[PDB]
DNA sequence: GCCCTTAGCCCCTTGACAGGCGGGAAACATCGTGTTAACCTTCGATTAAGAGTCGCTGAGTCGCGACG
DNA sequence: CGTCGCGACTCAGCGACTCTTAATCGAAGGTTAACACGATGTTTCCCGCCTGTCAAGGGGCTAAGGGC
């Protein structure tokens, strides 16, 4: 429901948008989404709408992540 | 039995339309290949069954899955799954026994009432 | 045979394949003998052909 | 629209090479050819063919697992050696070839 | 894990230490039991169990087991997964040579030791005798007779022995040495003329060094032990009825093991030696078709005619890892269905069957009931969904929500072709396809299947949200030009909206808002010939602008509430038509100054606005639509008596061209205008108000599915049809569509339309091949750096003929980075600074004045290391929006210039494009000049004038007239080649680039410049190495060698010096470092022998390569992550360096 | 309200089978050998009606000079 | 003061990999010396060891009812 343009301006990657989407996603399946409500909105959908205010947390718990240990 | 003997295997690279694509070989089905379904029941026979016995006696649930395995694949009988508990007698089979009795109930067994199918 | 109707089985009969055996196969047909010649007028029909 | 239709999420797969099988003969699936694949390559979708020609039809030991994964809840999948490449580096070890891989 | 994957040559104890037991009889199963022999091509002890976890004769069949073997079968247990990894090998009683080595365009077994192809393959068949270990009797003498083995013989019986076969050409590659051979060829390739035996001795050196370097023993291509393929590579599954299918390397696998076999009988039973040299040369042959089997007779198998494949011919076609293995595997979890339209669903959602999306989304559907509680278990599921319960549907459109699925047509040429969309469960059994989107796709609905995929991990269901969309994908990748143009019902409906008309009902009526034009029009006072005023917001200047009472109609203001609010846009850009073209401007302006999500609104909201005023219009072709010209029979009469006044005295060929070209070929355009003419005049009725457009005249000018060659063809003259050869039929065809046409006009038509319909379905051939061939020379153009440290770039002048332009420059330059600062003539004024990005205002502010080519940031003049940079390929076509790091550039331009195929044309159009991107020489080969001023004669008596050097056939230029360099003597279509030789670089690239675009205008296929700039990038990879010393390589060769041979080489000092050279897409990856690219769909049989010998490792730093191999792709969301796991293998690095 | 007495349930000891994987012993269907000597001592297909190019070979034409 | 004795020379010539991208339905036809022990498996029951019933008996523990 919710388009790339409204939230590319934030991630002007367009697969940061991804990557780091599918991982706050990720997190809202252990508990997340604490910025915005999620309208009876999938996990990824949700992720993309509340991707304006974790444009830079987002990336570095990736980060940190994809580093081993 | 002499006839029907498998006279010519045909090639499995032979054509099957009017041109030379799609050969015999890429539409042999597989006997032999486990089907994604068939390892979702395996994963979830797996915890419906961790399940079920988590309710009963932990050294009798021990000892059951001895019997057969859930973790460690070799399969003991009778006998072999007593002496890890205690002496090696009919107590092991009657509370096997006792066991298979327990979760036939529809508390219990109701999960695995249309797993058997 | 393509026998989905009567009309089918005609043109089906009435059906003269350039490829198979002993002719071009289908790579071999070429621009050349995808074409119509004049002699082509009253015994092959040019608008009944496959799109393939 | 019935004899053309066509919708299978794992049906029998080939032996050659342990892919689905192709065609509505016995629940196929439809083929992500090259040209095909060039669509989602030339996209930023590099985890959808790290999974839809890695994980989803030629990785017996990791097709199961998206399965069972998609199954219990979480969206998440695993695949390094698909058996298409593996099946490639028996043919090209069967010939004088040295394909192995490394570190 | 796993990384770096290389290939050599297989060492027979290598290949040894892979296989688990040696074969020694060709059986592969009992007639009477169903399981494998004891040693054959299926064997148990072998390969492995049969059965999973189920060792033979039921003795360690219940799992308990894992690694004890068997006493009576000796086969270890283990799950069947080992039967398909467990290699074999076939210890030889004689070796056998390399079919891939020995018989091929590169004779690499002849290439050691300097003996020809010619002479090898004659020793290796024991036909000529060869001499070893000479001592007369020269070396590699190549005798046969024995005269000279036994009667020259006699000279005391000591000191001599020669051999033959392959042990004799094994024992000669034993004896060449990799270093010593080296040495001397080097020193034979210096310090030489080296004018014939250059061309063998760097070939020689090239293999010495990838010997050497690679650790590959010169003896190893041929081979005394071959590796069998394992047996469920191979399967032999028995089908039904009984009939087992073997696959076709079975057979070979089984000839070559009755040829061992009956050699190693020969040989232990002491056979005459011309039967055993015999057996040696029949398992020779046997292991030449069985490895490739297209170099020999091809041997055909025992009981089907076919040739049967080999290790080779499945790598070769499209049954092996071209098509059918790696690159198109048969992805599950998709479905096929006819497609139909779906006005009723937004743009972003296509439609998708109920009794599809169960099949499709059974796993999903699974999760959702055990998440929900609805069912216990996954068999409980199963259960539930197989019978397609009442309570399993509820659960379907909850599952389908926001997981997109990927729509992918039959023939795709783009990205767009596979779009994900928000799947909703709509009853019958298609894809209810959105008609915006279905242009982009390529797919009408005259019937056209469209695979649907879904996404199966979180990501994947996420990627195909950010970027798979059909809202992400408005502007094709071709050009910036938006694909979700209306195609035909939707610019319809807007052209009846916005064609306006003088006499009308409601003339001038003042409106007060938006639906008060409806309110009226319900009430038939005012029609929809837009010819009423009303009020409007148009929002020109900055922030809100007040309602102004515009003099439009109201026609165009159903369009103009539409269009989002922002300045730049508004009612101005609907005053016209609203044509095809025009609502294609209307949809780019849009999105070029509002953003994607107002674009993809207003784009859905147009659809249904035209949709819903199409149908209330009535637009049905009837007979009256196709108005004949009334002017018509006179003109056809004039025309006919003019092509016979001349026509009395006879040149019979003259007098022909004046009555097919200007008889009939002119004044059918003279007709044709004219009933063009009569159709757009606009016919008034009796009470003054016009009675209606023609709907066949409103098709074929707003551009939906009418045009001035359809509109001749249907009711004009018809124009003259084509013959086999080309030439244009010189009978009179006077008749259109609407009248009868007789039986001679129809077959002269269908003799000319079967032409181009057969080029739609074989040209279409090429272009797919030409499509092949650019995604894989493309492939590693991938975007990784943002910008780049360079400042030079390709120069962009605005192609013009004759006295206007055929492209504007703002076009052409809109969407790349500027490499100068261009300079606005006549006052010197910046209009635009040197390293910024070229916007939309940007572009207008330099249209704004004439000005010549601007310097511009293009791929070309990347100084990147790896891939292609971000500030050089400008802006990406996909979006506004500058291109981002990680997209596929080079796959993005080949799906570009492979689009306009199966539309183009020889030299016409896509054969013009083919040979250009393959930089062969054309057939006039053209010579550029390189010489300043005066030009002198040739050599005396040479048969040409090759060139001539004054520093300070068919001919264009004199003896003594001043030339300068550039023009070049030729009658047309210079050479590639030529122009990198003679001209710079970037002087070839515009050389291709206005090729190439001059093709796709005549086409009609506007493509835009960086496309071909990143293809030309990617055909010039190759520079040839000129370096006198320490290095002695002159041919082609990647350039990432000078950038480290270059480099390498001034730590120890003589300067190098390297020119570009460029090679055609086909011949990328006959040079590329990685093997996998280029053994992908080129030649498998030398790209692998020229990788194998030359142990090339592949990196896994392309795109083909990871696709392959499986991995995770270096471009896009792929190249992103491999980012993240660079920075966090940094971040580990550090952290280790923390703690020593 | 607490203590004594008796009944019911749980547990232990023996056991008379029942047959049941499995090696042995045996009766019977395979699988690789031989062996016989009356006459022919070159069998046979299969492209070859489009098309861009890689890898090699072998003919006719010239320079440099020596000996009359 | 010519040529030819003797050398390269590039020119021809000859071989040779692919046929977009998903899809419309599964299998697919021939070739026709005779016999003999032997070593080699194949297949049936038959007891050996052992596993699994339910029962019999009993006691020991637990608990419920009656009396002081
Ligand atoms: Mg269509
Ligand atoms: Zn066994
Ligand atoms: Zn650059």
């Amino acid at each position: 429901r919710v388009t790339v343009e409204d939230c590319v301006e934030k991630v002007p990657n367009r697969f940061a948008l991804v990557l780091l989407s599918a991982h706050r996603a990720r997190g809202i399946s252990a508990g997340a989404a604490l910025m915005v409500d999620r309208d009876n909105d999938k996990n990824p959908v949700v992720a993309l709408r509340e991707i304006a205010d974790d444009v830079i947390d987002h990336e570095g718990l990736k980060e940190h992540l994809i580093s081993t240990l | 039995k002499v006839l029907k003997i498998a006279k010519e295997p045909i090639s499995l690279e032979t054509p099957i339309g009017d041109e030379e694509d799609s050969h015999l070989g890429d539409f042999i089905e597989d006997k032999n290949a486990i089907l994604p379904i068939d390892a979702a029941i395996q994963s979830n026979l797996r915890e419906t069954t961790t399940r079920v016995l988590a309710s009963l006696t932990p050294r009798e649930e021990r000892v059951l899955r001895m019997r057969f395995g859930i973790g460690m694949n070799t399969d003991h009988t009778l006998e072999e799954v007593g002496q890890q508990f205690s002496v090696t007698r009919e107590r092991i089979r009657q509370i096997e026994a006792k066991a298979l009795r327990k979760l036939k109930h529809p508390s219990r067994s109701r999960k695995l009432r249309s797993f058997l199918d | 045979m393509d026998q989905t109707n009567p009309l089918s089985e005609i043109t089906h009969k009435r059906r003269l394949s350039a490829l198979g055996p002993g002719g071009l196969t289908r790579e071999r047909a070429g621009f050349e003998v995808r074409d119509v010649h004049p002699t082509h007028y009253g015994r092959i029909c040019p608008i009944e052909t496959p799109e393939g | 629209v019935d004899d053309k239709i066509h919708a299978r999420s794992i049906g029998p797969y080939s032996l050659v090479t342990q892919q689905p099988l192709g065609g509505k003969a016995q629940f196929g699936g439809q083929r992500f050819g090259e040209m095909e694949v060039w669509a989602l390559e030339a996209y930023g979708a590099a985890y959808t063919l790290q999974e839809m020609l890695t994980v989803k039809s030629d990785d017996v030991a990791g097709r199961t697992k998206v399965y069972e994964s998609i199954v219990r809840g979480d969206d998440t999948f695993e695949a390094g050696i698909p058996e298409s490449f593996n099946v490639l580096v028996k043919e090209m070890r069967s010939l004088g070839l040295n394909v192995e891989l490394e570190n | 894990t796993f990384d770096q994957i290389r290939i050599s040559l297989a060492s027979p104890e290598k290949i040894r230490s892979w296989s688990f037991g040696e074969i020694k009889k060709p059986e592969t199963i009992n007639y009477r039991t169903f399981k494998p022999e004891r040693d054959g091509l299926f064997c148990a002890r072998i390969f492995g169990p049969t059965k999973d976890y189920e060792c033979l004769c039921g003795k360690y069949k219940r799992m308990k087991y894992k690694g004890i073997i068997c006493e009576k079968c000796g086969v270890e247990v283990t799950l069947a997964r080992v039967r398909r990894e467990r290699m074999g090998h076939i210890e030889l009683a004689s070796p056998v040579a390399h079919i891939w080595f020995l018989k091929s365009l590169p004779s690499r077994i002849a290439m050691m030791l300097d003996m020809p192809l010619k002479d090898i393959e004659r020793v290796l068949y024991f036909e000529y005798y060869i001499v070893t270990e000479p001592g007369p009797l020269k070396q590699h003498q190549l005798l046969s007779e024995d005269d000279y083995m036994r009667a020259q013989e006699e000279y005391g019986d000591d000191s001599f022995t020669a051999e033959i076969g392959a042990e004799a050409i094994q024992n000669l590659l034993k004896a060449i040495d990799l270093e010593k051979e080296a040495e001397r060829l080097r020193e034979e390739l210096s310090g030489t003329v080296s004018d014939m035996k250059q061309k063998k001795f760097s070939k020689r050196l090239k293999i010495l060094e990838a010997f050497q370097e690679s650790g590959n023993r010169p003896e190893w291509m041929v081979l005394t032990v071959v590796p069998v393929i394992p047996p469920e590579l191979r399967p032999l599954v028995p089908l039904d009825g009984g009939r087992f299918a073997t696959s076709d390397l079975n057979d070979l696998y089984r000839r070559v093991i009755n040829r061992n076999n009956r050699l190693k009988r020969l040989i232990e039973l002491r056979a005459p030696d011309i039967i055993i040299r015999n057996e040696k040369r029949m398992l020779q042959e046997s292991v030449d078709a069985l490895f490739d089997n297209g170099r020999r007779g091809r041997v055909i198998t025992g009981a089907n005619k076919r040739p049967l494949k080999s290790l080779a011919d499945m790598l070769k076609g499209k049954q092996g890892r071209f098509r059918q293995n790696l690159l198109g595997k048969r992805v599950d979890y998709s479905g096929r269905s006819v497609i139909v339209v779906g006005p009723e669903l937004k743009l972003h959602e296509c439609g998708l069957p109920k009794k599809m999306a169960l099949e499709l989304f059974k796993p999903f559907i699974y999760a959702r009931l055990d998440a929900k509680g609805l069912s216990g278990t996954v068999k409980q599921s199963k259960r539930m969904v197989e019978r397609e319960q009442p309570q399993v549907w509820d659960i379907l459109e909850e599952v389908i929500r926001e997981h997109p699925v990927l729509l992918n047509r039959a023939p795709t040429l783009h990205r767009l072709g596979i779009q994900a969309f928000e799947p909703k469960l709509i009853e019958g059994k298609a894809i209810q396809l959105h008609p915006l989107v279905c242009a982009a796709f390529n797919a009408d609905f005259d019937g056209d299947q469209m695979a649907v995929h879904v996404p199966l991990s979180l990501e994947a269901q996420l990627e195909a949200r950010v970027l798979m969309m059909s809202t992400n994908n408005i502007l094709s990748p071709a050009n910036g030009r938006p694909i979700i143009v209306p195609s035909q019902d939707i610019v319809l409906g807007l052209y009846y909206l916005s064609v306006a008309r003088d006499g009308e009902p409601g003339e001038g009526k003042i409106f007060a808002d938006l639906g008060e034009i409806e309110a009226a029009m319900d009430a038939g006072v005012v029609s929809l010939h837009a010819k009423i005023k009303a009020r409007h917001t148009e929002m020109t200047p900055e922030g809100v602008l007040l309602r102004k009472v515009i003099d439009t109609t109201p026609g165009r203001m159903k369009i103009a509430a539409l269009l989002p609010h922002h300045p730049q846009i508004g009612h101005r850009l609907i005053e016209k038509a609203l044509t095809k073209k025009e609502i294609g401007n209307l949809i780019d302006i849009v999105y070029r100054h509002c953003g994607q999500k107002a674009t993809v609104i207003f784009a859905d909201k147009v659809m249904g606005l035209g949709f819903k005023e199409a149908a209330k219009a009535g637009i049905s072709f009837g007979k009256d639509d196709i108005i004949i010209p009334v002017r018509k029979t006179a003109i056809v009469e004039e025309t006919r008596k003019l092509a016979e006044e001349y026509e009395q005295q006879y040149i019979t060929k003259g007098e022909k061209y004046n009555k097919v070209v200007d008889a009939w070929a002119k004044a059918t355009d003279r007709v044709a205008d004219e009933m063009m003419a009569e159709l757009q005049m606009k016919h008034k009725d009796e009470n003054g108000r016009e009675k209606e457009i023609n709907a066949i005249y409103m098709m074929a000018h707003s551009g939906a599915r009418g045009s001035q060659a359809q509109m001749k063809q249907l009711g004009g003259m018809r124009g003259l049809m084509a013959k086999p050869s080309g030439e244009i039929i010189e009978t009179p065809i006077v008749s259109n569509f609407k009248e009868g046409l007789t039986v001679q006009e129809y077959f002269n038509s269908t003799h000319g339309a079967r032409k181009g319909l057969a080029d739609t379905a074989l040209k279409t051939a090429n272009s797919g091949y030409l499509t092949r061939r650019l995604v894989d020379v493309a492939q590693d153009c991938i975007i990784v750096e943002e910008d780049c440290g360079t400042t030079k770039g390709i120069t962009l002048r605005a192609v013009v003929e004759g006295g206007d332009v055929l492209v504007s420059l703002g076009s052409r330059v809109l969407g790349r980075f500027t490499a100068e600062d261009v300079k606005d003539p006549g006052t010197g004024e910046l209009v635009v600074p040197a390293d910024t990005y070229i916007d939309e205002n940007i572009a207008d502010a330099i249209e704004a004045a004439v000005v010549q080519s601007v310097k511009v940031r293009s791929v070309l003049t990347c100084e990147a290391k790896i891939g292609v940079c971000g500030a050089c390929y400008g802006r990406d076509l996909a979006r506004g929006t500058p291109v981002n790091i990680g997209e596929a550039v080079g796959v993005i331009a080949a799906q570009s210039i492979g689009e306009p195929g199966t539309q183009l044309t020889i030299t016409g159009g896509l054969p013009r494009v083919a040979e250009l991107f393959e930089a062969r020489r054309p057939k006039d080969c053209a010579v550029i000049a390189e010489m300043d001023g005066r030009v002198e004669f040739g050599k005396d008596y040479k048969n040409k004038r090759r060139i001539k050097i004054t520093p300070d056939k068919h001919i264009a230029v004199h003896d003594g007239d001043y030339i300068t360099k550039g023009e070049y003597i030729i009658d047309g279509n210079p050479d590639p080649h030529d122009i990198l030789r003679i001209l710079g670089v970037e002087a070839l690239a515009n050389f291709l680039v206005d090729e190439i675009q001059e093709v796709y205008r005549l086409q009609g296929v506007p493509i835009n410049d960086k496309h071909i700039e990143t293809i030309v990038r990617q055909m010039l990879q190759k520079v040839e190495i000129l370096e006198p010393g320490d290095t002695g390589l002159i041919k082609g060769d990647h350039l990432d060698k000078p950038e480290f041979d270059k480099e390498q080489e001034k730590a120890i000092a003589r300067p190098a010096v390297t020119q570009p050279v460029l090679l055609g897409i086909t011949k990328a990856s006959l040079q590329t470092k990685s093997f996998i690219s280029a053994a992908s769909f080129q030649e498998t049989t030398r790209v692998l022998t020229e990788a194998s010998v030359h142990g090339k490792t592949d990196t896994l730093e392309g795109l083909k390569e990871n696709v392959i191999v499986g991995r995770l792709i270096p471009a896009g969301t792929g190249s992103y992550l491999r980012s993240l796991q660079r920075v966090a293998a940094k971040r580990d690095e550090q952290l280790a360096q923390q703690r020593e």
